[PDB]
RNA sequence: GCGUCCGUAGCUCAGUUGGUUAGAGCACCACCUUGACAUGGUGGGGGUCGGUGGUUCGAGUCCACUCGGACGCACCA
RNA sequence: AUGGUC
RNA sequence: CUUUAAUGUUUGAUGUUCUAACGUUGACCCGUAAUCCGGGUUGCGGACAGUGUCUGGUGGGUAGUUUGACUGGGGCGGUC
RNA sequence: AAUUCCUUGUCGGGUAAGUUCCGACCUGCACGAAUGGCGUAAUGAUGGCCAGGCUGUCUCCACCCGAGACUCAGUGAAAUUGAACUCGCUGUGAAGAUGCAGUGUACCCGCGGCAAGACGGAAAGACCCCGUGAACCUUUACUAUAGCUUGACACUGAACA
RNA sequence: GCUCGCCGGAAGACCAAGGGUUCCUGUCCAACGUUAAUCGGGGCAGGGUGAGUCGACCCCUAAGGCGAGGCCGAAAGGCGUAGUCGAUGGGAAACAGGUUAAUAUUCCUGUACUUGGUGUUACUGCGAAGGGGGGACGGAGAAGGCUAUGUUGGCCGGGCGACGGUUGUCCCGGUUUAAGCGUGUAGGCUGGUUUUCCAGGCAAAUCCGGAAAAUCAAGGCUGAGGCGUGAUGACGAGGCACUACGGUGCUGAAGCAACAAAUGCCCUGCUUCCAGGAAAAGCCUCUAAGCAUCAGGUAACAUCAAAUCGUACCCCAAACCGACACAGGUGGUCAGGUAGAGAAUACCAAGGCGCUUGAGAGAACUCGGGUGAAGGAACUAGGCAAAAUGGUGCCGUAACUUCGGGAGAAGGCACGCUGAUAUGUAGGUGAGGUCCCUCGCGGAUGGAGCUGAAAUCAGUCGAAGAUACCAGCUGGCUGCAACUGUUUAUUAAAAACACAGCACUGUGCAAACACGAAAGUGGACGUAUACGGUGUGACGCCUGCCCGGUGCCGGAAGGUUAAU
RNA sequence: AGGACCGAACCGACUAAUGUUGAAAAAUUAGCGGAUGACUUGUGGCUGGGGGUGAAAGGCCAAUCAAACCGGGAGAUAGCU
């Protein structure tokens, strides 16, 4: 977690993040597959997020969101840099000689002994459902629907805290800061998830985001009127309220109408 | 200079091909636009 | 150089609020206080509201133009 | 709350 | 009639419990060698949401047009 | 100062001399804090200035060797062009003459050049005006629209309180 | 035919693209050819393209196209599952010599090698639509082991020199041999082997996976090049019988050794980095379905296959793209000498061309260049152009700073050849000689021979020793922008845009948002430490007042109020 | 180790002289910049005229750009030569 000795310049500002704890060698064999860069083009072709485009081959690596086996005890093995999301990923060899992947808890090692299911001891890297987690203990993989995958809190170092469990809902607090109704039996797993410091990461230079897929970003006063809104002016000028490329407004203007969910949010992140 | 006209023989017959006209049914009327006044050049196909 | 706010006491004032009837802060000191200077008070003059007209007895006041300053200039290579 | 200056 | 308020009704609003209409980009079994689709079994949501008709607001995102003449050349002042 | 019009503002270095440059003053016509302030090691086919080295850049241009231009042999174009036996001057005059009026010099015709004129020749002028002529662009110009959201009715059900 | 010149990392020798007789052999000069023209890439006519092994189809895929049913649109249709195609990549096999006027890994010469059935004799487990192993995969980096390759020796044959000298440590050539086939070296990887049981791989598994015990200490793979065979064969100095100046047939010595060395190969191996590096098949294994010993697989022999298609020629140009026989452009393969760090550069061999108009005279002027007395930017908008510097080794090197930089700061000093140290050293390589031997492609002691820096000291020639070709002008204050980058193909490359960083704000996932009337897809098989939008632009010091307009966010008791 | 340095291939195109019915409807000769990275390049596939693509100049999209190319309404209309 070093800044990088200035050379030249380049390397002035890098502060990298490196690890020994990882593997250094090659994956996992049974678990990849294809995930090939789509270039930000759907099947018509036309570019409907813009700015990627480039980068590096990324092999995906199946991760299992679910952990269905219940009561079997499951050894870790080592721990992998997954390209595609900015955790880390634990291999898992069970007791009967399947492997997995699953995201990596803060406290863990080479020599952990997890286990999921219904009837699992209250220790980090458990999982186990919110009818038989006590209150206040700070999980991810939290499922909006029972059985579904792990979709709440799933990043390099987010958690949430079960704060209220009344009737047959439990009660949480997003890392976005908002309050949120659960279903009182999905599937949620115990404890932080593990590379805490993917913030502290200036990449350094231009080249950084081209290795790793994000393209130019022209700002809109840069451009002549019919490609933006902010144009124009024989020299700089940005007399008008700022908006979208599309006409919206984007200095605060809200943008939420899924009108099916609000049984559950509880209150607004502010 | 690069000009304007590189040759390529697979693009051609998948561009400017009868089986480029054929699954496009508003290429069956060039088909039918170029038969209809009897040219001997239908296609650029050999 | 459309047009505007407009134009006043020794200093800025308010008063055109679709018209009639005169309002100030500060402040020149004679005196009331303090041993002695003001911080307070009585007081007298100080506006034909730049100029010329008209609707009008009653207009600083309802207005067309003139000197002065700010408030918008585009066209033009 | 009133009480600067010489 | 000034003008109340108790028996019954005439009809729209405010809220809650249920489910059979609809919803499921939730799991399981079949067509099936198939994550698209369809069939039922269930769980959750549910009279909402989503969609068609008219109406109010917003709407240079997008469209069609206007912007006078007189003038010791035009714009600017005047003038009609 | 990349922003300063009166302006070559004012002073001091730099030069014999310095409307540009570097350093201070502030009377800033009209800098100024994320359409950013001030500062800065390295870097730039970047803007501006002085110094040593170097010489035809120059005072002042001289010679030399090669591919053309000049002659003879073969092949052999193009722009233009009412017609043509196509001189100078002073004056007249769509008002800036090879011709008109007056006057004065000049045997007819080629190659090598120089480029002042024939308002020389390619472009139905782009500049301003005229066009109740169009394209794109902007907005609190006009009039409608996609999309957004508001309530009524249908899909729409029973009790409830 | 022989004097001269030019390229020799091209303008030499080949192929994939693209063209489509431009190829060779006779014959013709009317147009074509920028001239003449007997010559041709021109006109006519005739010949010329031989495959089990080399390229296309072929078994399998990647992006992506179509897509039975299916869903959704007014019809056209729009997507999209099962499947079906798609090379630019994975999948069986051949090398050398000789002949044609014009084709050869294609025909002939000795020698090969693999893939299919069929039919024999021997032993019994075979199976596809699923399971597992394998195919199977970045960037950079250094070494080690070699080879193509070159040089000097060894040898064989020829030469005694147009003028001084040349029987010798002298001059010139020649020294080539493949694929395949036994061996398991340099070097790299993995501990093997026996047994009980298991919830897992969509059902079974006796192979993969995972617990368990006994042991055995090296089993198995990988693999460049020499090494043995291939091969008493082929090639080769040539002497040379005809001989048309066409060539033809026999014949034919040496055919060894050292040294250097790649960008090729062991290398799909090793170390290490963050930006974490494909598929399915061919190839092997594995089973319940079932055939119950007919099928079916695995060994030597024998049989025939192995069809079709494309092969001439140009392919950095005269045959393709550019209207021209165009100072234009276009992807891969091979890499000789003497210097040289080297694919730069200067001269060359192998090989190719003198670029399809010339012969003259020696003007102004213009293009491209070499030289210059005195001065040295006075020229001009401006040191524009030109001149100059320029390499290796050693001493040395300022303010400023983000500690790296500035820096090759600036300035200087030696350099040719000859001899000695050393008749060729330090170093590299390495043969004999000898010892055991866990054995073979040995391991050590060993130093012959070859190659060969770098330095010091004397001595010498010129005006001048990086001599030619290549080969930085330096220093002093500022304005802008952190920088590396990028764009106005075709008048502006800059101070414009970008970027790492900062900040607001939107979005809890069937996300916001975009291309779509709509299904669906991007967002992402991502989940707030993530994504989209705006604006400024590293880093250091910092980011203050104004909510009255105008946006936006929160409030819903009051007045105005649509449809109904 | 390098979005490192000097430098050929390769990519780009800063200045000046040639030449602007030239060898070329944008090049040549002497100089220049980058040159293990945000690079350069052969093959194939995707996007589409109010739409595509844009490290943003209204650039580029078959030698054509502030709305391409071809056919049709169309013998569009014209107070103007
Ligand atoms: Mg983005
Ligand atoms: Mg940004
Ligand atoms: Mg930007
Ligand atoms: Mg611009
Ligand atoms: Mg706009
Ligand atoms: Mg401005
Ligand atoms: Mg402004
Ligand atoms: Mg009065
Ligand atoms: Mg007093
Ligand atoms: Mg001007
Ligand atoms: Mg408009
Ligand atoms: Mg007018
Ligand atoms: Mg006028
Ligand atoms: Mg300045
Ligand atoms: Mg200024
Ligand atoms: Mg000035
Ligand atoms: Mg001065
Ligand atoms: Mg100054
Ligand atoms: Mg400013
Ligand atoms: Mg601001
Ligand atoms: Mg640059
Ligand atoms: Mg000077
Ligand atoms: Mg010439
Ligand atoms: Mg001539
Ligand atoms: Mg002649
Ligand atoms: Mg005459
Ligand atoms: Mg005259
Ligand atoms: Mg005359
Ligand atoms: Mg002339
Ligand atoms: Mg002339
Ligand atoms: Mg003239
Ligand atoms: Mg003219
Ligand atoms: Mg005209
Ligand atoms: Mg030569
Ligand atoms: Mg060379
Ligand atoms: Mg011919
Ligand atoms: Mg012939
Ligand atoms: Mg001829
Ligand atoms: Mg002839
Ligand atoms: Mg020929
Ligand atoms: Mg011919
Ligand atoms: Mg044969
Ligand atoms: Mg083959
Ligand atoms: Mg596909
Ligand atoms: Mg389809
Ligand atoms: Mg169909
Ligand atoms: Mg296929
Ligand atoms: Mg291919
Ligand atoms: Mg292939
Ligand atoms: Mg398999
Ligand atoms: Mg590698
Ligand atoms: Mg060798
Ligand atoms: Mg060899
Ligand atoms: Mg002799
Ligand atoms: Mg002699
Ligand atoms: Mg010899
Ligand atoms: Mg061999
Ligand atoms: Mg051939
Ligand atoms: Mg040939
Ligand atoms: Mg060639
Ligand atoms: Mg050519
Ligand atoms: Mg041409
Ligand atoms: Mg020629
Ligand atoms: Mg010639
Ligand atoms: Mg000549
Ligand atoms: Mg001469
Ligand atoms: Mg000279
Ligand atoms: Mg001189
Ligand atoms: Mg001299
Ligand atoms: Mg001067
Ligand atoms: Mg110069
Ligand atoms: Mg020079
Ligand atoms: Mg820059
Ligand atoms: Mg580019
Ligand atoms: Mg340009
Ligand atoms: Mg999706
Ligand atoms: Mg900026
Ligand atoms: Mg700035
Ligand atoms: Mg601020
Ligand atoms: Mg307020
Ligand atoms: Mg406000
Ligand atoms: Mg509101
Ligand atoms: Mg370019
Ligand atoms: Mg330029
Ligand atoms: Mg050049
Ligand atoms: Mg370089
Ligand atoms: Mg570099
Ligand atoms: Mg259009
Ligand atoms: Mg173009
Ligand atoms: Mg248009
Ligand atoms: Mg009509
Ligand atoms: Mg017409
Ligand atoms: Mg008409």
């Amino acid at each position: 977690v070093v800044k990088c000795k200035p050379t030249s310049p380049g390397r002035r500002h890098v502060v990298k993040v490196v690890n020994p704890e990882l593997h250094k060698g090659k994956p996992f064999a049974p678990l990849l597959e294809k995930n090939s860069k789509s270039g930000g083009r759907n099947n018509n072709g036309r570019i409907t997020t813009r700015h990627i485009g480039g980068g590096h081959k990324q092999a995906y690596r199946i991760v299992d969101f679910k952990r269905n086996k219940d009561g079997i005890p499951a050894v870790v093995e080592r721990l992998e840099y997954d390209p595609n999301r900015s955790a880390n990923i634990a291999l898992v060899l069970y007791k009967d000689g399947e492997r997995r992947y699953i995201l990596a808890p803060k406290g863990l090692k080479a020599g952990d002994q997890i286990q999921s299911g219904v009837d699992a001891a209250i220790k980090p890297g458990n999982t186990l459902p919110m009818r038989n987690i006590p209150v206040g203990s700070t999980v991810h993989n939290v499922e909006m629907k029972p059985g579904k995958g792990g979709q709440l809190a799933r990043s390099a170092g987010t958690y949430v805290q079960i704060v209220a469990r009344d009737g047959a809902y439990v009660t949480l607090r997003l890392r976005s800061g908002e309050m949120r109704k659960v279903e009182a039996d999905c599937r949620a797993t115990l404890g932080e998830v593990g590379n805490a410091e993917h913030m502290l990461r200036v990449l350094g230079k231009a080249g950084a985001a081209r290795w790793r897929g994000v393209r130019p970003t022209v700002r809109g006063t840069a451009m002549n009127p019919v490609d933006h809104p902010h144009g124009g002016g024989e020299g700089r000028n940005f007399g008008k309220h700022p908006v979208t490329p599309w006409g919206v407004q984007t200095k605060g203007k809200k943008t939420r109408s899924n009108k099916r969910t609000d049984k559950f949010i509880v209150r607004r992140r502010s | 200079m690069k000009r304007t006209f590189q040759p390529s023989v697979l693009k051609r017959n998948r561009s400017h091909g009868f089986r480029a006209r054929m699954a496009t049914k508003n290429g069956r009327q060039v088909l039918a636009r170029r038969r209809a006044k009897g040219r001997a050049r239908l296609t650029v196909s050999k």
